[PDB]
C-alpha cells in the first residue's frame, strides 16, 4: 500500500539509503537508493524508492540522515515502515 | 535537488 511494513529477520542489511532532514535528496525524508542483489532487504521485499518511515516504532519521517543510519543500526526483531509512492 | 548528495550503505 501507499504505507507498508517489512519484516527483515535482524542479526548487515544489504540496502543503502539517500536522503534527510538536512540532505533531503531524490531517491523529504530518507529514501532507499539502492538494494544488494542477495542482500536481506533484497529477499525481504524492500524496493529502491522506498521512503522509509519508522525503524521499529521509531520514525523518520523527519530525521537526520545519521539519525536514521542509526536507527536502521540499532533496531535490537526488526519491523521497517515505508512508503511505496 | 539541493546538493551534497549523501548516500549510507548499511
Amino acid at each position: 500500500g501507499s504505507v507498508e511494513e517489512i519484516r527483515l529477520p535482524r542479526a548487515p542489511l544489504g540496502l543503502s539509503i539517500v536522503g534527510g532532514s538536512d540532505h533531503s535528496s531524490h531517491p523529504p525524508g530518507v529514501f532507499i537508493s539502492k538494494v544488494l542483489p542477495r542482500g536481506l532487504a533484497a529477499r525481504s521485499g524492500l524496493r529502491v524508492g522506498d521512503r522509509i518511515l519508522a525503524v521499529n516504532g521509531q520514525d523518520v519521517r523527519d530525521a537526520t540522515h545519521q539519525e536514521a543510519v542509526s536507527a536502521l543500526l540499532r533496531p535490537c526483531e526488526l519491523s521497517l515502515l515505508v512508503r511505496r509512492d | 535537488t539541493s546538493r551534497q548528495a549523501t548516500e549510507s550503505t548499511v
